[PDB]
């Protein structure tokens, strides 16, 4: 059974994006099925599916239920390929701020940090850390702080027993924490919204329209043109708001001056006074006065033959301008600004990468004396793969095996002293003599 | 520069061409305020597992924030930070 | 086309697109929309989600409101289906000025009237506003992303040689040196035309500078071309 549950949960996170793209194929049917829809009277309003061959109902039924298993299978999936990374880097940012900042022994998290707060659960765990694999992590905070806090009063802070720290001779609160962690996590609330939302569409089938937004998040190039709407949002929320108090402005000058003018009643029997008070004003202004082509002045009665028509004419042209023309049009250059903007950080990133070493930071034209130097520097001398695969080298060694360089550097890494990368210095450079 | 040791690494040629997917260089300044160069191994399943295009994805993402907003803080430490979940990633999903 | 424009004269109206073919600055006007028309096409299509979501919305909640009668006697439903309720807001919805709210009923004193306003509000501002900004934003981009192509060719092409990559600045010491190395040591032309040189001459008449090269072009091999040296570079004692 063991071996089954093994098989079936690496099944699950192997085609996780399988799945997502499955789901979002079997919405799209679901609703291209809901397309065909009406409404019969036969008071009591009734939602009939208009079909000529009879089989969309069976098969409609049959992808919601589909969909729904879809969904519960992708949480599933995401459970176990996504949380673990979670997890650990949550571990390892904990760890960290314990050893070399102190941060429940000597400092404390502040009121506005809930996730110092949460956090505080899980340290006197026996599981923690779980997934970060420093597992020498309670004995290097004893071993720094118990000079000066009392060694026994930081084995009690870390689950420690007095005689657990010599020879001698289910944890629930840790999977609390980390439920706490998973539920705060920005994907896996969306993937819990989306099976809700599974749910819900057998209450009522149009609750799987939603599942068409997934297309925001499943093609990386609908991600980009989005990415132009939420480079600037905090600025086109500011836009929104800004026109509002705008709006606001006109709607007091109307009400006090221009109230005659706002009679929207085709019969004189009874007036449609849509100014008589602020509410009505503001809101008329606001719906109607911003969508019209041309401002308040489209909607309003004509001003000629009147006392007040150059006021009027004014009030009118300043509306169109200031708000139709002007500010509109910032919401429009702050979206083209942010394309642009996007544009020139990549551009930015081509040139950095081609005209200098990420490691050393040497430009490409020191190392360009030899014919395809730099090439050779960045593909062989100082290449980023390779120190990735030193560290997972000298992480998955034995420390009783390690050389004298591989020591040097494993202890420079237990100390966070990034002294061992060379900075502005190469092997080149140094045996230019030599070598030359 | 030495001649009889390119006399010596052509019956190695075949050798040194089997294992030159496996042999990882680096170099660090050592504890001899020098540049050092370090030969070490790399395993044929952390080749496979970097190629991959979410890890290729990732790694370009890396870049990308280093470069753009990567200040006020120490290049080095977020390349180590890097290297540290991709290491778990490539370890992950060596495991399932 | 031609061929049936003899079947049929107006055949012949299709060759006026010839002009998108044949003048250069036409080209370079539409390579403004075809730079990011993938760009164009996703969001013709985000465009049309979120007209269907709108779409869904009206046809549960606001079917009393689309009735385009004139007469009592005869009603003209526009939401008593989906399918004709998503093809009026995508026909009249957008390409109306102020988006679906001009061209259905008044929703003043109704229960569903603050409701009606936030809908129509929100359908102008996402779709009319946004949407139509994203597209145009997007041409105005593809046009800058071109300038700026544009002005880094003249720059690499100004700043350093296409051939052994050294910059301007070591050429220039010389009075006028970069376009004497650019002219007449490393000049393209002449490397294209002692190609054409090598390829229409007899093996048995080459001599050992056009062998050696020769021999290196059979195997691919461009290590014959200088890079990061040059005449001057190597001689620079001798000469200076
Ligand atoms: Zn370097
Ligand atoms: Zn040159």
């Amino acid at each position: 059974l063991e071996i089954y549950q093994t098989k079936l949960l690496h099944y699950l996170a192997r085609n996780f994006y399988n799945l997502r793209f499955l789901a979002l194929f079997v919405a799209f049917a679901i609703n291209f099925i809901l397309l065909f829809y009406k409404v019969t009277e036969e008071a009591m309003v009734f939602f009939v599916l208009q079909e000529s061959t009879g089989y969309m109902a069976p098969a409609l039924r049959a992808l919601a239920i589909i969909h729904t298993v879809i969904s519960l299978v992708c949480v599933v999936g995401y459970y176990c390929l996504k949380v673990p990374l979670v997890v650990f880097k949550r571990e390892k940012e904990i760890a960290r701020k314990l050893e070399f900042d102190g941060l429940y022994i000597t400092e404390q998290p502040s009121e506005d940090d809930i996730k110092g707060q949460w956090d505080r659960l899980v340290i006197n765990t026996p599981s923690f850390p779980n997934n970060y694999w420093d597992k020498f992590v309670k004995r290097k905070v004893i071993n720094k702080y118990g000079d000066l806090y009392g060694a026994e009063r930081i084995a009690e802070l870390l689950g420690l027993d007095k005689n657990a720290l010599d020879f001698s001779p289910i944890d629930m609160k840790y999977h609390i924490w980390k439920l706490g962690v998973v539920f705060t996590d920005n994907s896996f609330l969306y993937l819990a919204w989306y099976t809700t939302m599974s749910v819900l569409g057998h209450y009522n089938n149009f609750f799987f329209a939603a599942h068409l937004l997934d297309i925001a998040m499943g093609f990386k190039t609908l991600r980009t043109i989005l990415s132009s709407v939420t480079h600037n949002g905090k600025q086109l929320v500011l836009t929104v708001g800004l026109l509002a108090v705008v709006v606001y402005l006109y709607t007091v000058v109307a009400f006090n001056f221009f109230r005659k003018f706002y009679n929207k009643s085709e019969d004189d029997d009874e007036p449609d006074m849509k100014c008589d008070d602020m509410m009505t004003c503001y809101l008329f202004h606001m719906y109607v006065g911003v969508r019209a082509g041309g401002g308040i002045g489209d909607e309003i009665e004509d001003p000629a033959g009147d006392p007040y028509e150059m006021y009027r004419i004014v009030f009118d042209i300043t509306f169109f301008f200031f708000v139709i023309v002007i500010l509109l049009a910032i919401i429009q250059g702050l979206i083209i600004d942010a394309f642009g903007e996007l544009r020139d950080q990549q551009e930015q990133v081509r040139e950095d990468m081609e005209t200098k070493c990420f490691i050393c930071g040497i430009g490409n034209d020191y190392f360009d004396t030899t014919p395809h130097g730099f090439e050779t520097h960045t593909l062989q001398e100082h290449n980023l793969a390779n120190y990735l695969f030193f560290l997972m080298y000298l992480i998955n060694k034995d420390e009783t095996e390690h050389t004298g360089q591989e020591s040097y550097v494993w202890k420079m890494y237990q100390e966070r002293c990034w002294d061992f990368f060379p900075a502005g210095d190469c092997f080149r450079k140094q045996y230019e003599d030599q070598l030359g | 520069n030495d001649s009889r040791l390119k006399c010596l690494l052509d019956p190695a040629g075949s050798v040194l061409n089997y294992f030159e997917p496996y042999l990882g260089r680096i170099e660090i300044m050592g504890g001899a305020k020098k540049i050092e160069r370090v030969y070490f191994e790399i395993s044929e399943s952390s080749r496979t597992q970097w190629e991959k295009p979410q890890v290729k994805e990732s790694k370009r993402q890396f870049i990308f924030d280093v470069v753009n907003e990567g200040g006020e803080q120490e290049k080095m430490e977020l390349f180590v930070n890097f290297c540290e979940d991709t290491i778990f990633e490539m370890q992950l999903a060596s495991q399932i």
